């Protein structure tokens, strides 16, 4: 019946953050601190419309925000950020209690030289308001109307009309 | 099955003949295979040649009754030229009962089978003629 | 060694069901049901299958066929193959060969269905954020929501105990 | 299929050990049955118990404690019933 | 016919059942139930060899009491069920005038039916 | 249609015919009942996994434990029949004629 | 047997049947049927004769394969549109397998081969409890899932069960086989009107359960297996004879008596549809299954067979059996004729 | 008969094992959540007969979400057509990884 409406290859070209996984995992909390403020726009778009191919401008926005954040952490202290994530890389699945002293070192670098207090637990939680520019959608479950209501039977009941109205045993 | 009984009743009766007798032989072969399947399940023939013989006898007799019913159906419908009566299939059921008694080689069974099969065949055509539904409305 | 490994293990599975539905001596039957349970474990672990298919393995291949072989050993003798057993095995292999041949070289095989005939890499997850292996947290219910179900299950097993001792000479 | 590779290598090397070991040199009681069924029923109750360490992280903890104690309590009632009622005696 | 507001659970006598007229005292149906209870006590004397009409009078009074009580509750439920059936019938009459047309009364000055004499 | 479901339904018919036609020993009949049980287990489990039917995923293990204790009762009945007789054939049961 | 253990087993039969009545999940219905089987197995083999052992074996095999075919039908239901709500099904094939499963569960014509064999070698109490609860437990399920059944299934099983319980039934003097063939005929009746108005089915279920309780209570009052033992009961006591007369005639269904009321209402709300030849066929077979009732009455209370002394000895002992509740059930079962508008007490 | 003590006592002890979209112990959906929500809202205040004859479109949408029959039929037709045209030899295929 109906055909989909796919986006073009012109919107499918954002400078992708082709970084690896352990550095992205170790660089998560301060990325939650400085950036990740305008991507709850994207989260609210994704949970008010269950439809990617629509919220992709905000996906490009979080892509450029994360690339800008890694640019800003690339230009300044630390270069031993590289030492910190390669200290945490080869430890299986990356427990954050593994390389703790260098975590303190990177925190002291970024604090005494740039700012960016680390989010204490549990501040990557605690349900957060977000305002947007687009108005909130209605009925994204694209369906028809609720077809028929049952007429609700009410009214005070009469007694029996001439008994059982079976063969006999009248009244 | 519904497909071959529908093929039997779809023929105008009427004369579109010998397809009627072929469909009636198919009905007879099916019913003989049914009853012979129950019998070979519930007897243990020992030997198996006896089991094949009993199934062949049951299928052969039921197909013979169906064939003779269809033959005198077609002949009575062509001769009387009145396709609405059940009397022609009364003749049909009595002929089928007589040849049932012929293939079991006793005559009182043939007489009672003439009577009962004639009454049931007249009732079947009569209920098809008025219109009495199979097993249900099932509405109210 | 290729894509249709779920289908091939299903072939060995139905072969095992034929292999003890041909009615051998019941210790060969227990062998056939053990082989069938192992390859059924293989099938469900191919769907993954992380807990339930290793869970059946302790019960049927850990607790049920043990007692079936036990009762084969202690009750029946069968002290000495046959025409009927191996003939039914031949006809079962013929029926499976015919069905899978018509699955292979045609579109679909219909008993009264439309089985869309190709191997099942479809359907599957599109790489979601599972993070807890959804079987695991599903069965990690039954103690918060599962009030009635585990109560009637344990009660049925208790009544099974008193039933077994009564028939085997209660008290 | 990686553990299937391990299973295949172990199975093939075991068959090599056996076949190279072989080509080279050339009534009953009811008391037998009660213990097996007692195993079977208590093993099924073990199967009901064993997802308990999966479950211990939820927002309904008192209820989990109550029904877990109910499962082991029912298992203990079954045990003590066949214990007192000459189920395992000689 | 089916419930019809089983939503709204089983409810042996609803709170809308206190609008119908109740079954009166000495109604003949519960009088029949009391006669059946008397006969039940009498056959209860008759099963064992205890003598009829005597030495069981408390059992006679008991069976009469119990059966008249149970029949009274079932008579109230029965009257409610017939009342709700009649009200639902008339509600579906009034709900759709389109499918139950009024038969205009063809009086017998113009209605034609043949004769077919029996001689 | 997730093609494997056809094979597991055909496997169910295999186990059901093995349950119905059975020549000599009752133990083979009971073990094919167990095979039918395994077939229902596997079929429903693949359905619930591919559905992501994650709330009521209890069906495989609970169907399993119930029909397993059914098989336990069947083992006890077969032991009782083999105890009061010599063997456990389908024959030597022709007493109590219908 | 301990009395505590018997109270426990009765508690579990009641628990399983109430779980079948009350639940809305399919697994719980299957659990209820299985637990009903597991509890009802040691009510049979109450003695230790091999007759009850073989009867329980046959019953267990048929009951377990019915249970597993029911589970097959449910897993087909979730292979199609899948939710665990007891409602309209979503496959004619699944409904076919499910109604054939329940037809194995409760006494039907292709499936009735275990019923006289399970009733013959057991005592009376086990037969009573199995007939009552094993003909009560599937009727709730069929009452639930009626709106998605091909009618030819139910109607074929009903017609053939009525005529098999008729024709098979002229040959046995084993009273348990007589009552079992009567159970087959009445279950055909009680299944027949499932798709038209199930109020008739449940009222017929009530009447049949009360009638069979009266009949088996009369047999438990004096232990009999044959009709000649009933003639000795004629010699020893006269009131049991008129009870056998009234209860056999109410199994026969005559219009002065209360056993006619389930037939007549079936014929009414069957013939308000276009079904007339099917009622007259069913009621001719209802005339058929009265004949073994009638020859039983002729053997018991109307003609008289020659008696044996030591009935002279049994005269000196008055009756000392306890009845559970015989007279209340009797006059509830037989004088219920002017209470036909207690039809609408049910829905 | 079916009774309603389930509704009468006010203990909804058995309504949670019943459908999808009742609250899982971690708040995750199934694969066909929204199709269920619109289908249940289509056939809620309904006497189960105009459910048969009115909510048919959304029910077929839900069924083809659940099994994905004809979508696999379309994909299989694409596969067989791709096989016969690569058997022919026209456009040695650039639908894999490159032009």
């Amino acid at each position: 019946p109906g055909i989909v409406e796919l986006p073009s290859l012109e919107d499918l070209k954002v400078q992708e953050v082709k970084v690896s996984s352990s550095v992205l995992k170790a660089a998560a909390h301060h990325y939650g601190a400085q950036c990740d403020k305008p991507n709850k726009e994207f989260m609210l778009c994704r949970w008010e419309e269950k439809d990617p191919r629509r919220c992709l401008e905000e996906g490009k926005l979080v892509n450029q925000c994360a690339l800008e954040f890694f640019r800003q952490i690339k230009r300044h202290c630390a270069e031993p950020f590289t030492e910190y994530w390669t200290c945490i890389d080869y430890s299986g699945l990356q427990l954050f209690r593994r390389c703790r002293k260098e975590q303190a070192q990177f925190d002291k670098c970024v604090l005494d030289k740039l700012g960016w207090v680390r989010p204490d637990l549990g501040e990557l939680s605690k349900v957060t308001k977000v305002k947007t520019d687009r108005p909130l959608p209605e009925n994204p479950y694209h369906s028809r109307a609720r077809p028929e209501p049952n007429p609700e039977v009410e009214g005070d009941l009469k007694p029996a009309r001439h008994g059982s109205r079976l063969f006999f045993w009248t009244m | 099955a519904k497909t071959l009984l529908h093929q039997y009743w779809d023929i105008p009766e009427g004369t579109e003949c010998h397809r009627k007798t072929y469909a009636a032989t198919s009905i007879g072969g099916a019913s003989g295979l049914v009853v012979s399947a129950y019998s070979v399940a519930l007897k243990t023939p020992t030997s198996f040649l006896e089991g094949v013989a009993r199934t062949g006898r049951y299928t052969f007799t039921a197909a013979a009754i169906g064939a003779i019913f269809g033959l005198t159906s077609c002949i009575s419908a062509q001769v009387r030229e009145k396709p609405d009566d059940p009397l022609n299939y009364l003749i049909g059921g009595c002929a089928g009962g007589l040849t049932l008694g012929a293939r079991t080689r006793s005559y009182g069974i043939g007489a009672a089978a003439c009577a009962y099969m004639g009454l049931t065949a007249a009732l079947v055509k009569m209920g098809q003629l008025e219109g009495w539904k199979v097993f249900a409305e099932p509405k109210v | 060694m290729m894509t249709y490994i779920v289908f091939i293990l299903s072939i060995i599975f139905v072969m095992g069901f034929v292999g003890f539905s041909s009615k051998p001596s019941p210790i060969y039957g227990g062998l056939g049901l053990i082989v069938s349970g192992g390859v059924g474990c293989g099938i469900v672990l191919n769907f993954g299958g992380s807990f339930l298919g290793l869970m059946v393995f302790l019960i049927y291949l850990g607790g049920m066929m043990v007692v079936f072989g036990y009762t084969t050993a202690m009750a029946t003798e069968q002290y000495p193959s046959n025409k009927v057993v191996l003939g039914t095995f031949i006809t079962g292999l013929l029926m499976e060969f015919l069905m899978v041949y018509y699955v292979l070289k045609d579109k679909e095989v219909e008993i009264v269905f439309k089985f869309n005939g190709m191997g099942d890499w479809v359907i599957y997850d599109t790489g979601d954020s599972g993070f807890f292996s959804e079987e695991a947290m599903g069965i990690a219910a039954l103690y918060s929501y599962g009030t009635w179900l585990v109560i009637v299950t344990g009660w049925s097993l208790l009544i099974g105990v008193v039933v077994i001792m009564e028939i085997t000479r209660g008290n | 299929m990686n553990l299937m590779i391990t299973l295949l290598t172990n199975f093939t090397l075991a068959t090599l050990l056996v076949t190279i070991a072989f080509w080279l040199p050339q009534p009953f009681s009811m008391k037998f049955f009660l213990v097996a069924i007692t195993f079977l029923l208590f093993d099924l109750e073990i199967a009901l118990l064993l997802p308990l360490p999966w479950a211990s992280q939820t927002t309904n903890l008192n209820t989990m404690l109550t029904m877990a104690l109910l499962l082991i309590f029912l298992l203990a009632v079954s045990l003590a019933y066949e214990w007192t009622q000459k189920g395992l005696e000689w | 016919m089916t419930g019809r507001q089983a939503r709204a659970p089983l409810q042996f006598l609803p709170d809308e059942a206190r609008s119908l007229p109740p079954p009166k005292l000495t109604d003949p149906r519960l009088a029949y139930i009391g006669f059946l209870g008397y006969c039940s006590g009498l056959i209860d004397n008759a099963i064992r060899r205890r003598p009829v009409l005597s030495a069981g009078l408390h059992r006679q009074f008991l069976y009469i009491t119990s059966f008249v009580f149970v029949g009274y509750y079932l008579l109230k439920r029965q009257d409610y069920m017939y009342a709700v059936r009649d009200h639902d019938m008339f509600s579906y009459i009034k709900s759709h005038p389109e499918d139950f047309p009024e038969k205009d009364k063809k009086t017998y000055r113009e209605v034609f039916e043949e004769f077919h004499p029996v001689r | 249609m997730s093609l494997v479901y056809m094979n597991i339904m055909m496997a169910f018919t295999v186990s059901l015919t093995g349950l119905l036609m059975y020549r000599s020993h009752l133990m083979s009949s009971l073990l094919c009942l167990e095979g039918m049980m395994l077939s229902l287990f596997i079929l429903a489990t693949l359905m619930i996994l591919n559905s992501h039917f994650t709330l009521a995923s209890m069906m495989p293990i609970i169907l399993l434990v119930f029909a397993a204790c059914e098989a336990a009762l069947g083992l006890s009945l077969l032991v009782m029949v083999s105890n009061t007789y010599g063997t456990d054939y389908v024959q030597n049961l022709n007493l109590l004629q219908c | 047997m301990n009395p505590i253990i018997l109270i426990i087993i009765l508690m579990t039969v009641m628990l399983g049947t109430i779980i079948v009545m009350i639940s809305t999940h399919w697994l719980l219905i299957w659990i209820g049927f299985e637990m009903n089987m597991l509890a009802i197995i040691p009510i049979m083999m109450k003695k230790h004769n091999p007759r009850a052992t073989e009867a329980s074996t046959k019953y267990f095999l048929t009951q377990s394969t019915a249970s597993m075919l029911l589970m097959m039908a449910i897993i087909i239901n979730l292979m199609f549109s899948g939710q665990w709500t007891v409602m309209k099904l979503f496959n004619p094939m699944a409904s076919m397998l499910m109604t054939m499963a329940l037809a194995m569960k409760l006494g039907m014509a292709p499936f009735h081969f275990w019923v006289p064999e399970v009733t013959q070698g057991i005592p009376l109490s086990s037969g009573l409890i199995l007939l009552t609860w094993q003909k009560l437990a599937p009727m709730s399920v069929l009452y639930q899932i009626l709106p998605s059944i091909n009618l030819d299934l139910i109607l074929t099983l009903s017609i053939l069960s009525i005529t098999i319980g008729g024709w098979g039934g002229l040959n046995q003097t084993q009273l348990r086989k007589i009552m079992a063939y009567s159970s087959i005929a009445h279950m055909g009746w009680m299944t027949a009107v499932l798709l038209y108005n199930p109020t008739m089915t449940l009222l017929n279920l009530i009447i049949y359960i009360i009638m069979t309780s009266t009949m088996f209570t009369l047999f438990m009052a004096n232990s009999t297996t044959t009709t000649l033992s009933l003639s000795h009961t004629w010699n020893k006591a006269p009131i049991m004879t008129i009870l056998v007369l009234i209860t056999l005639l109410s199994m026969g269904g005559l219009p002065p008596l209360s056993g006619f009321m389930p037939k007549w209402m079936i014929i009414q709300e069957m013939t308000k549809n276009d079904s007339i030849i099917l009622p007259t066929l069913m009621a001719i077979t209802a005339l058929l299954n009265l004949y073994f009732y009638m020859r039983l009455t002729y053997s018991t209370a109307l003609t008289m067979f020659p008696s044996t002394n030591n009935m002279k000895m049994k005269w000196q002992f008055p009756t000392t059996k306890r009845m559970t509740l015989l007279p209340t059930m009797t006059v509830l079962s037989t004088m219920l004729l002017p209470l036909t508008p207690i039809l609408s007490i049910l829905e | 008969p079916f009774f309603d003590v389930q509704k009468k006592l006010g203990v909804d002890l058995d309504h949670w094992m019943t459908i999808q979209s009742a609250e899982q112990p971690h708040r995750i959906p199934a694969r066909c959540h929204a199709f269920e929500k619109e289908w249940i809202e289509c056939a809620h205040g309904i006497g189960s007969i105009r459910a048969e004859k009115e909510c048919k479109i959304e029910f077929e949408d839900f069924r083809e979400c659940l099994l994905r029959q004809k979508t696999m039929k379309r994909l299989n037709a694409i596969k067989r057509q791709r096989d016969k045209l690569i058997k022919e030899g026209k456009y040695t295929p650039p639908p894999h990884h490159s032009g």
